[PDB]
């Protein structure tokens, strides 16, 4: 798995590969790893598919019940719920989740929750098996307050490298753009990103 | 940690007639749940009117057959082209197998031919060289399915004369070659239905005073 | 170690022309030691017959359990349970103990009293239903029984013929298993009458 | 006893009317890392045999050196080294088969699955498999590792039994091999887009094709897939 | 382990049980009675794990004696054995099972027939003409297969046990310090005090 | 199941004829007696290959002794050759229990128990194999030194039948041998299938069976 | 070997009919296609008892839910109920299912793994014959299949399993679920593994078996 | 395991050795002599692993008998025990050690004094007034710590063994089928054939 | 450990960090991982320090004896000797070695020998624990026939990133330049490379 979320001038962009493997067999080559928990709060799942799905389903429930009572939850609030499940059930979960959402006051925000169940607020976050190969690239190429076109390019270049080296990563590069404008779904096919 | 042994499945069947013998085996070679080959011969003419099959681990089976074929070649060279009697072959294979007592050939081996009186003979071996002359024997994956059938239909076990109150046993008789081939094909069609490692094709080798003849029959390919 | 291999024993069931047959060996042992030559593995609740192989304590426990449940069924329903219905009761009963199962191989045999249709079925220890038209096998010599049945069996055998076939299937399979034999009993089941016969077999 | 480090994936092959085709991708995997991309796993021996090797690359390079020696040693005191007494596929195979079984029997195996594809001097198609256990078998179609599970089923639709071999052309056989390589690139996580393909025909001889790529890939249907069940956007 | 033998003849059940109790390399006692009277015409011999053996026997004895007073009636040997089997069949799937093997010898006053039941710690019950638990069976069953008749008198039954004990004293590794013999017939339970040299 | 016992009329040697592969019955028609020479018998229990190979080998070493010393090998010497060989392989995993039974003018009738542990014992009575305890039960309760050649043959036959019945890993048939000063005499193969019912009726025993 | 294939106006599932205990074939013709609801069908691989039990439980609960809400059962409901149950048991219920069906919201195709992970696709395969089947699907699948094309592709995918996988064999079961019409269950749609006539009849001459004792059994109370 | 006792009195060494040879659940023999004469005035009793026990004894016997013929002289009990200890001390660090424990009882014709040596399989030698190997020692040493005197006659020495055997027959779990007793004095080695009831 | 060798227009440049760790303790913070086996044939050592030193010492011996008899050995010849030791003793060695040398005919050449004992000739090679983080960066930034200044920059930027992310890497960046001109030793201190 290769997943990342990047804050930019207009909001935040989530990106992921589409490969699920059981051993060396690609069980699903068109997986959607970008999961909605609220209108403009999405998360990137990595680790046990069963565990990350069970968690995301429970979070979506909690935020739907939050919305019913107290209105639109903050991106921080969503990350706190993800944390609470991951930390308190650390012994029975193998889940690494990046939480990214667009608030009108806070703009774009990225929270990463590694295995332990700790929370880390970052300008951008990378995770999954394929992330190890692009720590070098991402640190050198990331600038704050990039344009939409620039941020899409940064994620497209980053994940293409992660896919190229990591066998556990591959397929299509899915992206989800979160701005005041709304929610945009992007897809990039091998025949494009491979020759960057 | 490296495992020197594997299982290529398959099943073999030997039946001794009055003046003939048959050694049959399926032509399927498998690894786990994959088919390697639908036609990979397993029963071999070794010369001196002896047919041999070492079923189990194909590598150890091929190795043993190869060493015995070579043993026959050097018996000719060292004893003025004397014919290796089936009983002499049996004792020779015991030494080939027991030679690797502490790293065994992972095979159940059967040889068929004619004894020195012209009567049909079947010798069967355990992996480490234990051997006994028998009227019939099945070895390999589906041995447990076929042997009970042979006991009943070749040696007439648990069969009695009708209306004798189970006092007079069924006369123990010799089968014809046509009657034996029927039992072999029924044994393998039955084995194929109930064992996943058995099917594809049946290859029978028949040994008479005239030599070694081969018959082939299609089996189910699932 | 393996609870299915301590006591030993076998059961086989076959369908014929407007009849079914269910047979079993009589051996009850403790590993190599043979203890009892009279331990029957076939029970009946009305016209429905159940054969059970595996751990002997569980064979006896399940017999007492299914007598209990069929007795209550008959009082409430005001009719004898049918083979198809009993099969479902055995299945749900076994799967109830999914994560602590009875180490058994049950076999249902009988004729539906209303439709007159011959019925047999087999189960794994957690109650997966194996519904075959021809024959069902269970026990320490299941490989052997599968081989005998697959060869000997032909459809639409008369009760007198079906008896010879199931008897030879059991006897020859039992004589190739260390933990099976020591005497055998065959049930020939028809719509109206049921005949029970003890076979003369090898006592080794 | 050892463990494989740098590894090559599936080797696929089949026989057609006049000869044999064999193919293998150009990848050297270091566990989950796709480390080396310029790796040739089809070793031509003379002009009548190609040896396709999968498994440990260090052991592959050893077998590659053994084959170049077999050629050198065969030429020694052999004026018919390029004619009647040239190396045959069957000679090359039986040598490798002998080594593999000896190494397994010394509990120090060559961690490989090998397919010897070629044409004999009498024009007969040769295709036989051998692995680290010394297990050997022939079939109209052969494939190692992942190829055995996905390639064989597809290649057996073209040649199911022996009688189907004379009915299969070079175009049909190659097309089936090229398709099988794409299917492996879809579902094998230790596979590569770039592969080599070798044809040994009893007329046109040895044709070795380098820098082939998996083309005509269906990905467009991916855009329509969203969430893992209940998600609508 | 400990020797537990039972033999059913014409008009009685005879139970022979070893007198030795051993912990480690020491024989702590040489006069242990490995049996409890459940009812006036039902006797149960037992062998197995150190604590479980007596605890289980006394527990069964308590339950049968309670039933006897409640109903003012003696349960049939068949009925008692069925109760015991179920208790062991429960035990085997409990947190810590009773590791106890039992013989139940009883005279059924209704049928006027002696009855011998053999039950292991799993709850495996079977009715036998003669029974043994542990390693005793390995030698005694072939003996009794040879010498046993169903029409034998109690006197013939004791001679047949004497023959079983002699064989166990010859071929068994451990000194089990002889046996206590008890006869169960129509007149209840008595102990043969003279088996040291009968 | 194999036994050999010594009495007034010489030695009785009786064996079953079953080969097992766990709970699988490999064969019901098997030989567990090796006729080394006309006055030397070897019984076989344990690993099939181990027994067959080394007792066939013992036969070779016994022939080699009479060629060398121009004399028949003694039972003591023959038993100790197998004993010393087996001891060389101790801890290797050889599994064989065997009785070397013979008659020489020096020793008279002699039985030697030899096992793969290296144990070598002289004695008048031995039972070896999975069913040894069952054979002992019948044999010990009927043994006298003063048995007729006819009665001793029967007790031996009957002792194997007892073991063939109770022991799951014994049966098929009973092979009888009698050892005098004139050598071993084979007293036939008795299928347990037919012998059981014959003995049951004629003796009145096996009252634990239905029939 | 089980597959699911979406066509333009519905979904089809197919399966083989081989039940195995280790290397022995227990049933030569067992139905692996189960009905959760009238228009939601399930194909099961893994622990046989587990796939049957979990399908019957969710099927029962789906019926009760359908009566309660007075609505047609939805596939996403069967999916959510199966995944939440399988997840709770941490994979100890070894059920691997392809759940397909039509409902008011259209046609649906999902796979469920024993640990409670779900996938959505136009073509899926599970079981020991998964890779043999998926090879055929990845070769022949296109977008906008007809009903007859989808049945052909699904059937071809199971045949790949039957021939090339030892875990799979015998016959092909198919269930077609079209948006407009009733779901049609085609038990033994193909029977390409018929047993050839035996070489001999093994009918015994009556009196062959030795009998010791005979008695009539009492069935009537 | 097997019982190996040795006792040194005024003018003799007495060795008592169990007659039982057991393998599994059966007693194969009840008359086994667990001793070899190394020289006319030196006797060695032995117990341990099945094969090693006799193989080692006969090997030592062969070497001492060879020395006796070469030198036409009998090695002192001290000298024989020192040879045996070194063979075991080599064995313990070999590929497969001899798992054998020995008592060496000998009359030194030079010193005119009986001598008893106890050596375990490690090569741990010690000279004692009385010795035992395995579990026997746990009961016999304390008994012998109280009843032993150095001036005791051979007759008093046999009475003291009879007392040791009686205690082992009372408190030891396994039936060792009595003992064979052998006296080593100035006149060589003789066997007490009447210890079944002395 | 972070090690790499890069071919360029004038020859080849070897680069390495200077950190040796036994667990989390830095046993040596000024290690020289760039080892001479001949005048203009050098190697980068990674894995067991004991194993890589023992191997390098034996190779230097073999090439000194080669030179005595047959003159200057090729970079390929050196790699073949390294291979032969590594492959034939694969069971008892944990060594990953990059071989780089300057020939007057062949110019600059790089051979990499991973754990297995296989040989791979590459334009550039990266190895050691820290290499995982710079696969992305190195693939995107490497061009063939770079200048000396350009190649030094590429290695300096690459290893600085590897050092930044890998705890097992750090200290100074040592380089060894191999051209027709001769052998040049370069060192770059944290206070320089950290702020790139
Ligand atoms: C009386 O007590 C009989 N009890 C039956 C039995 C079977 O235990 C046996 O010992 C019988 C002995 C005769 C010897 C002469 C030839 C016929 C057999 N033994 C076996 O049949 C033997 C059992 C056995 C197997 C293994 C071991 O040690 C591991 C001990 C005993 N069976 C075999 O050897 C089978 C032959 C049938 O294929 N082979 C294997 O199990 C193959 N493995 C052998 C071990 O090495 C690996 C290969 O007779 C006594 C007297
Ligand atoms: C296509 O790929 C088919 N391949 C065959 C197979 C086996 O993979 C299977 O999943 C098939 C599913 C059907 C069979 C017919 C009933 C409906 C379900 N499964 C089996 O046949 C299954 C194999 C299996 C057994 C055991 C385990 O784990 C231990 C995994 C798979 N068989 C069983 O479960 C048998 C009963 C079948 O008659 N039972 C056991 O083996 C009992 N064990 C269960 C676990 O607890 C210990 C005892 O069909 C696919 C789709
Ligand atoms: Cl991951
Ligand atoms: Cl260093
Ligand atoms: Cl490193
Ligand atoms: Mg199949
Ligand atoms: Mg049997
Ligand atoms: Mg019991
Ligand atoms: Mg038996
Ligand atoms: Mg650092």
């Amino acid at each position: 798995t290769s997943i990342m979320a990047v804050t930019f001038k207009d909001g935040v962009i989530l990106g992921a590969d589409s490969r699920t493997t059981t051993g060396a067999y690609i069980a699903n080559r068109v997986t959607d790893k970008l999961t909605r928990v609220h209108d403009k709060i999405w998360c990137c799942r990595s680790g046990s598919a069963a565990d990350t799905q069970a968690i995301a389903d429970i979070v979506q429930y909690h935020l739907e019940l939050y919305t019913s009572q107290y209105g639109t939850p903050s991106t921080e609030t969503a990350a706190s719920v993800f944390k609470e499940l991951c930390y308190e059930n650390k012994d029975n979960l193998t889940a690494g989740i990046i939480v990214a959402g667009y608030d009108d006051k806070n703009k774009g925000e990225v929270y990463t929750i590694p295995l332990g169940g700790s929370v880390h607020k970052l300008p951008y976050a990378i995770a999954g098996s394929g992330s190890t190969f692009i720590y070098g690239y991402c640190d050198k190429n990331f600038r704050e307050n990039m344009s939409k076109e620039e941020t899409v390019d940064f994620i497209k270049h980053s994940l293409s490298q992660a896919i190229k080296w990591d066998g556990s990563s591959g397929g299509v590069i899915r992206m989800v753009v979160l701005t005041a404008a709304g929610v945009e779904r992007l897809i990039f096919y091998p025949d494009e990103y491979e020759q960057l | 940690q490296f495992n020197p042994y594997g299982d290529n499945g398959g099943t073999i069947l030997g039946i001794a007639g009055e003046d003939f013998a048959v050694l049959a085996g399926d032509t399927r070679n498998i690894t786990d749940y994959s088919i390697n080959s639908r036609y990979e011969p397993k029963v071999f003419d070794c010369g001196d009117n002896i047919v041999m099959s070492a079923n189990g681990f194909a590598a150890d089976g091929d190795a043993l057959v190869k060493r015995f074929k070579n043993s026959v070649k050097w018996y000719h060279f060292d004893h003025n082209d004397k014919k290796l009697s089936i009983n002499s072959a049996a004792r020779n294979i015991q030494h080939l197998l027991y030679g690797k007592r502490f790293f065994p050939y992972y095979v159940h081996t059967i040889i068929a031919g004619l004894d020195e009186d012209g009567k049909g003979a079947v010798y069967s071996f355990d992996p480490v060289g234990s051997y006994e002359r028998e009227q019939c024997r099945a070895g390999g994956a589906a041995a447990s399915l076929i042997m009970p059938f042979l006991d009943n239909q070749v040696n007439f076990k648990n069969q009695y004369e009708p209306g004798t109150n189970g006092k007079v046993k069924k006369p123990l008789k010799y089968l014809s070659v046509e009657e034996v081939i029927k039992l072999v094909r029924d044994s393998f069609t039955s084995a194929t239905e109930r064992h996943i490692q058995v099917g594809d094709g049946l290859e029978i080798l028949i040994v008479t005073k005239d030599g070694v003849r081969k018959e082939f029959y299609e089996l189910k390919r699932d | 170690s393996d609870p299915s291999s301590i006591n030993g024993g076998i059961v086989v069931a076959m369908t014929g022309k407007d009849c079914v047959a269910i047979a079993c060996d009589l051996r009850l042992g403790s590993q190599s030691l043979g203890v009892s030559n009279k331990f029957e593995k076939i029970f009946h609740y009305g016209h429905v017959f159940l054969g059970i192989t595996g751990l002997a304590t569980d064979v006896t426990t399940l017999n007492e359990m299914f007598r209990y449940k069929t007795n209550l069924y008959k009082l409430k329903e005001e009719r004898a349970i049918e083979p198809e219905t009993f099969t479902q009761l055995v299945s749900s009963s076994l799967y109830e103990r999914r994560f602590g199962p009875y180490f058994v191989g049950p076999v249902v045999a009988g004729i539906n009293s209303k439709s007159g249709k011959p019925f047999i079925a087999g189960f794994d220890l957690i109650g997966c239903i194996d519904e075959a038209k021809d024959f069902i096998v269970s026990g320490t010599a299941s490989d052997q029984l599968f081989g005998m049945c697959e060869s000997l069996y032909e459809p639409n055998l008369e009760p007198e013929d079906l008896f010879e076939t199931i008897s030879q299937a059991l006897l020859n399979a039992a004589d190739r298993d260390a933990l099976s034999g020591w005497g055998a009993v065959v049930y020939i089941i028809k719509k109206d009458e049921v005949v029970k016969r003890y076979l003369k077999m090898r006592q080794d | 006893t050892q463990q494989p480090i740098v590894t090559g994936t599936s080797v696929i092959s089949m026989k057609y009317d006049n000869g044999v085709i064999i193919a293998a991708d150009n990848l050297g995997s270091y566990g989950s890392l796709l480390r080396f991309n310029g790796v040739e796993r089809l070793i031509p021996v003379g002009d009548n045999t190609v040896v396709g090797i999968s498994g440990d690359i260090s052991d592959m390079q050893h077998i590659e050196r053994l084959l170049k020696d077999l050629v050198t040693e065969n030429a020694y005191d052999n004026p018919l080294a390029d004619a009647e007494e040239a190396l045959e596929p069957s000679y090359i195979f039986e040598y490798l088969a002998t080594v593999m079984y000896q190494r397994r029997s010394k509990m120090n195996p060559l961690w490989n699955a090998i397919i010897v594809a070629g044409v004999q001097s009498n024009g007969d198609q040769f295709l036989r498999y051998v692995n680290l256990l010394g297990v050997t078998y022939s079939s109209p179609t052969l494939a190692t590792g992942f190829g055995a599970h996905m390639a064989n089923p597809l290649l057996r639709k073209v040649v199911d039994r022996e009688s189907d071999i004379p009915k299969t052309t070079v175009q049909v056989a190659e097309e089936a091999i090229v398709n099988a390589m794409r299917v492996l690139y879809y579902r094998d996580a230790r596979s590569s887009r770039n592969f080599s393909l070798a044809i040994i025909d009893k007329n046109t001889g040895l044709t070795f094709k380098k820098n082939l790529q998996v083309e005509n890939m269906k990905w467009d249907f991916a855009k329509d897939i969203k969430g893992y069940g209940t998600q609508k956007i | 382990m400990d020797i537990i033998l039972g033999i059913r003849v014409q008009d009685s059940v005879i139970l022979a049980s070893s007198k030795a109790v051993t912990r480690g390399i020491s024989v702590l006692k040489d006069s242990d009675d490995k049996t409890r009277q459940l009812s006036p015409h039902t006797l149960m011999s037992f062998a197995g794990e150190a604590g479980d053996t007596v605890q289980f026997a006394e527990y069964i004895q308590a339950n049968i004696q309670l039933y006897s007073i409640r109903e003012d009636y003696e349960l049939s040997p068949q009925a008692v054995s069925s109760f015991v089997r179920q208790e062991l069949a429960k035990s085997i799937r409990s947190r810590r099972p009773y590791q106890v093997n039992v013989l139940i010898g009883g005279y059924d006053k209704k049928k006027n027939k002696p009855e011998l039941y053999q039950i292991d710690y799993l709850g495996t019950k079977v009715e036998l003409p003669y029974g043994a638990h542990g390693y005793s069976g390995f030698y005694t069953f072939s003996l009794l297969d040879h010498h046993y008749r169903p029409d034998m008198t109690t006197e013939e039954g004791l001679d047949l046990l004497k023959l079983c004990v002699q064989e166990l004293e010859k071929r068994m590794p451990m000194d089990f310090k002889g046996v206590i013999v008890k006869i169960v017939d129509k007149d209840g339970i008595r102990q043969v005090d003279d088996f040291q040299a009968q | 199941t194999t036994l050999a016992f010594r009495f007034q009329g010489g030695i009785i040697v009786a064996v079953d004829s079953r080969a097992t592969a766990g709970n699988w019955v490999a064969s019901q028609t098997v030989k567990k007696v090796i006729e080394i020479n006309p006055f030397l018998l070897g019984t076989m229990a344990g690993g099939a290959a181990d027994c067959q190979f080394w007792e066939t080998w013992l036969g070779s070493q016994c022939r080699l002794h009479e060629l060398r010393e121009k004399e028949r090998i003694s039972v003591a010497a023959a038993s100790k050759i197998l004993s010393n060989l087996v001891y060389q392989y101790k801890g290797a995993g050889l599994s064989m229990g065997t009785m070397i039974c013979g008659y020489t003018r020096k020793e008279g009738p002699t039985i030697y128990y030899v096992d793969s542990d290296g144990t070598r014992l002289k004695g008048d009575i031995f039972c070896v194999g999975s069913g040894q305890t069952f054979a002992y039960g019948v044999l010990d309760s009927n043994y006298k030194w003063d048995l007729s050649v006819e009665d001793a043959l029967y007790l031996g036959k009957r002792s194997i039948l007892a073991a063939a019945h109770r022991d799951a890993y014994s049966g098929g048939s009973v092979n009888l041998y009698h050892v005098t000063e004139d050598g071993w005499i084979y007293h036939g193969n008795h299928d347990v299938g037919e012998l059981f019912w014959k003995v049951k009726e004629e003796e009145g025993s096996f009252n634990n069976v239905i029939g | 070997t089980i597959v699911g294939v979406k066509f333009n106006n519905g979904v089809v599932i197919a399966a083989d009919t081989r039940s195995t205990q280790g290397p022995i074939v227990a049933d030569k013709n067992c139905a692996k296609l189960h009905r959760i609801s009238p228009k939601i069908w399930c194909a099961g691989a893994g622990t046989a008892a587990d796939t049957e039990a979990v399908t019957q439980l969710i099927g029962s609960n789906i019926e009760l839910h359908s009566l309660y809400t007075s609505r047609e059962p939805r596939v996403v409901s069967a999916l959510q109920m199966l995944k939440q149950h399988l997840f709770k048991y941490q994979g100890h219920i070894g059920a691997y299912l392809i759940v397909a069906g039509v409902d008011p919201t259209g046609s649906h195709l999902f796979s469920i793994h024993a640990h409670g992970s779900t996938d959505v696709g136009y073509y899926l395969s599970l079981g020991s014959g998964s890779l043999a089947a998926m090879a055929v699907l990845e070769s022949h699948w296109k977008q906008d299949l007809t009903k007859e094309e989808a049945i052909k592709l699904a059937s071809d995918a199971i045949q790949a399993g039957i021939w090339n996988d030892l875990g799979s064999g015998s016959n092909v079961d198919v269930c077609v679920m079209e948006i407009g019409k009733d779901a049609e269950y085609l038990r033994n749609y193909l029977t390409p593994n018929v047993r050839e006539e035996k070489q001999k009849s093994y009918k015994f001459p009556r009196g062959t078996t030795a009998v010791l004792k005979e008695s009539i059994v009492n069935i009537c109370d």
